[PDB]
């Protein structure tokens, strides 16, 4: 209801939505995929839902429209499940995951206009080694 | 019955048939500008009814004049503004113009419709 008058505007809810979508097309994007918290990317159903990186291409391919340029958050936010769990190949998939997205982020801008950075709000107390 | 281009503070061209004393244009139905020297209103061509402050006679005395219950103009330029038309209602009027701006509880305007 508040976009502007003559702008599209979707609502995705399954993974199919989101690659039949035409990024020349769709002013506004919303897709709400799980109820609550996604998948994890080691569970996550190939067809109804999307994985990080699919959501990330699609993302920077609408938000590459406007010729001032754009500001994206990605949150690889399942990584701190899987260590609060305490379940570690599920919070080490879920980096990998956040990691093939950050690949695709860079064949689809260049460097010399933007900027991109990769962080963590913080650490847990996982260890290895012996 | 005043002459074309008679100041709007100004008298009437001929005076009262009745008692014979001249009268302003403009005229209240009520206020302080009901004045009465003695039994008689007041020959007003003695004082100053140009003046700023000149209050013009009405008919019934009162510290302050009144409101009136008749209606009012509305004027409108710019888009939708012939939403705003005929006799209406007085709480109508926001209502064109959020319905027109995209705001409040009617967002119509702003649909995908057309
Ligand atoms: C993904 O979502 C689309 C649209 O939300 C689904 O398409 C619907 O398909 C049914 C038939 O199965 C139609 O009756 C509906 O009208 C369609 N929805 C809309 C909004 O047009 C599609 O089935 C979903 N696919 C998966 C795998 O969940
Ligand atoms: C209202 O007052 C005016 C002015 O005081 C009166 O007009 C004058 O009347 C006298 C005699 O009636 C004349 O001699 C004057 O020449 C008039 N003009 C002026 C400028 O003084 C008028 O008659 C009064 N009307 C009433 C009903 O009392
Ligand atoms: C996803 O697809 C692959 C196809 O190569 C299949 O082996 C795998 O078991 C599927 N898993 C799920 C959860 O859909
Ligand atoms: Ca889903
Ligand atoms: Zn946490």
């Amino acid at each position: 209801s508040f976009k502007p008058r003559y702008k599209h505007s979707h609502f995705i809810w399954n993974r199919t939505e989101l690659l039949t979508l035409d990024p020349h097309n769709v002013d506004y994007l919303l897709g709400l995929f799980e109820p609550g918290d996604m998948q994890y990317e080691l569970n996550r159903n190939n067809v109804t839902d999307p994985s990080l990186s699919e959501m990330v291409v699609v993302a920077i391919q609408i938000l590459r429209k406007n010729p001032k340029g754009f500001f994206l958050l990605v949150e690889g936010g399942r990584i701190d499940h899987g260590h609060h769990e305490g379940k570690a190949k599920q919070a080490l998939h879920e980096a990998v995951e956040m990691d093939r997205a950050i690949g695709q982020a860079g064949s689809l801008t260049s460097s010399e206009d933007t900027l991109t950075v990769v962080t963590a709000d913080h650490s847990h107390v996982f260890t290895f080694g012996g | 019955y005043t002459p074309r281009g008679n100041s709007i503070f100004g008298l009437a061209p001929m005076l009262s048939d009745t008692d014979k004393k001249p009268f302003t244009a403009i005229l209240y139905g009520n206020g302080p500008g009901y004045k009465v020297v003695g039994g008689e209103r007041e020959n007003v061509s003695m004082v100053d009814y140009a003046h700023n402050n000149y209050q013009a006679q009405s008919a019934v005395p009162l510290r302050h004049e009144t409101h009136g219950g008749e209606d009012v103009a509305v004027f409108s330029k710019g888009p939708m503004a012939h939403l705003l038309h005929g006799v209406h209602e007085q709480n109508y009027v926001p209502h064109v113009m959020a319905y027109a701006a995209c705001i409040g509880a009617n967002l119509g305007h702003c649909a995908p419709a057309a």
